[PDB]
């Protein structure tokens, strides 16, 4: 029995389990509850930091940085190592504390100047995308190779967090066009995580998965051609989940209990007992 | 956050 | 010390599709909490078999003890127990027939899953718990289900003219489909509610009367928030992303 306690190792492992799972915009309240619930600060700070930078790179967190307009995307596509993340818009790096949410000393990265047309004239299309679609949406475009395949990759994220209200929301999608002329093969996930929680606990989550294709010809042209292919399926994505929230509102909830019994009223609880 | 369940009566 | 309100406040925020996981995880985490997240931390309710007198009851923490659950049709444990927690003889007889009557309840409103109500006693009173499970059928490639746990405290008075009541009732709503408009969508979690009133208690307003009528009022209450809440606020919430 003492020979099968829970260790360190794994109360710690739990503790980073619970970071990653905190829904989008309550990252604080769900570390400052494991911290006092593991109540060991340096055993958190050790086996847990994996879990913060995982937390904002799964979560696309959106980090402004001094000097520069546009936010970025915390992804894994942007992991330099070393607690610093790539920008690839303004071509720099910068040091992410993934705890205070805060960009530090940015210096610039160097780039391949091949795929500089392709990535920045992707990152031009779906920047106007994202402005036009979203409220207060930001998007992050890679250029790398993985193999022999020249790839973009464009992150979408967007958040709208109401915790005074007891609610949080985030949209994200993540587009790859691996290069394989004429054609090119198009892979996405669009992810939605909706959390409620005034006197309870809501989520919604939902996933699609996308798998297309697209002829590729000049920069300028693809770009506008892959951001067709984002524009439709994501509109498709959002309008099939509203018609079937009405699908389970009005079948599956409906049918499991009803409102009122068959007499239209309430029971007489003197003829129940009987 | 207000928790409703633990001002519930305890079990047995 | 408040490592109990932040393991609410946990339960509150990690994703209600994984509670039974996370609450065994976070009991790992704290074991001291153990005895008082099992009590206060409310987890989708199973279906067990009483083979003595061939009906489904539902499990939960109120008629565990140890590691049996106590029947509401035959009053016994399984795995059998020598001297389980068990109602007062009186109290006993007050279950059986809140039994009866809960399972008419279900009947009306849900015309089908399975109903179980345990009663404990009280120094000056009783409480109970009134537990009500609903799957759907699987319609349009919907998995659905719906768990009910209602739980009373009655506080009685010398006089017997008059009885406070405390009901707290949390609902828990699954729904899940996978699709290919929507991809995978899955929409769960609980909705919690209290409230608390005294009440004539006679002989044409019995306790069972009473609590019923409570229990009724705040589960067509809930029913309509969840309505609310689950296809209009979080649908709203969505579209307001994009």
């Amino acid at each position: 029995d003492f020979e099968d306690r829970v260790s360190d190792e794994e109360k710690v492992r739990i503790a980073a389990k619970f970071i990653t799972h905190a829904p989008p915009g309550e990252f604080n309240e769900v570390f400052n509850d494991v911290r006092l619930l593991l109540n060991n600060d340096n055993l958190l700070r050790e086996g847990a930091a994996h879990a913060f930078a995982q937390y904002n790179m799964d979560q696309f967190t959106p980090v402004k940085i001094e000097g520069y307009d546009d936010q970025v995307l915390i992804t894994e596509h942007g992991d330099l190592g070393n607690g610093r993340f790539l920008d690839p818009r303004n071509k720099i790096s910068f040091k992410f504390d993934h705890l205070r949410k805060e960009a530090s000393d940015p210096q610039p990265e160097d780039t391949e100047s091949a795929l500089k047309q392709w990535r920045d004239a992707c990152d031009s299309a779906l920047r106007a995308y994202v402005k036009d679609h979203y409220p207060n949406g930001f998007c992050t475009v890679y250029g790398k190779s993985i193999d022999g395949q020249q790839t973009i990759i464009a992150c979408i994220e967007s958040h709208q967090f109401q915790p005074k209200n007891f609610w949080n929301g985030r949209w994200r999608s993540e587009w790859k066009f691996t290069i394989t002329p004429p054609t090119a093969q198009v892979a996405a996930v669009l992810k939605i995580q909706v959390h409620y929680y005034e006197d309870g606990n809501v989520q919604l989550v939902s996933h699609k998965d996308i798998q297309d294709s697209v002829q590729v010809s000049s920069d300028v042209q693809t770009a506008k051609e892959f951001i067709k292919i984002i524009e439709n399926a994501e509109n498709e994505y959002q309008t099939a989940i509203s018609e079937n929230y009405q699908t389970m509102s009005d079948t599956t909830f409906k049918a499991l209990r009803r409102q009122l019994p068959v007499t239209r009223t309430k029971i007489d609880w003197n003829k129940i007992l009987s | 956050l207000l928790h409703l369940t633990a001002n519930r009566p305890k079990g047995p | 010390d408040q490592q109990l309100d932040c393991a609410l406040d946990l339960m509150r925020r990690l994703p209600p599709q994984q509670i039974e996981k996370n609450l065994s995880d976070l009991i790992d985490l704290v074991p001291s909490l153990c005895e008082d997240l099992l009590s206060s931390v409310d987890q989708p309710l199973k279906i067990a078999r009483d083979k003595v007198v061939g009906k489904d009851y539902l499990l939960c923490d109120y008629n565990r003890d140890g590691d049996s659950y106590r029947s509401p049709w035959s009053n016994k444990y399984d795995p059998p127990l020598e001297d389980g927690a068990m109602p007062s003889a009186r109290l006993r007889k007050l279950e059986v027939e809140a039994n009866n009557a809960f399972d008419q309840y279900r009947d009306l409103y849900f015309e089908g899953g399975v109903s179980s109500v345990y009663l404990w006693d009280l120094d000056h009173g009783f409480a109970g718990v009134i537990l009500i499970k609903k799957a759907g059928d699987g319609s349009k490639k919907i998995k659905g289900c719906w768990d009910s746990i209602h739980v009373v405290e009655v506080q009685e008075k010398s006089s017997g003219r008059t009885a406070h009541y405390k009901l707290t009732s949390t609902v828990m709503l699954w729904l899940q489909t996978n699709k290919t408009g929507s991809g995978t969508m899955n929409l769960g979690g609980s909705l919690t509610r209290q409230m608390e009133k005294d009440e004539t208690v006679s002989d044409s307003s019995p306790h069972i009367a009473n609590i019923g009528r409570l229990v009724e009022d705040m589960e067509n209450k809930i029913r309509s928030t969840l309505n609310e809440i689950y296809f209009g606020k979080t649908k709203d919430i969505v579209n307001g992303l994009r």
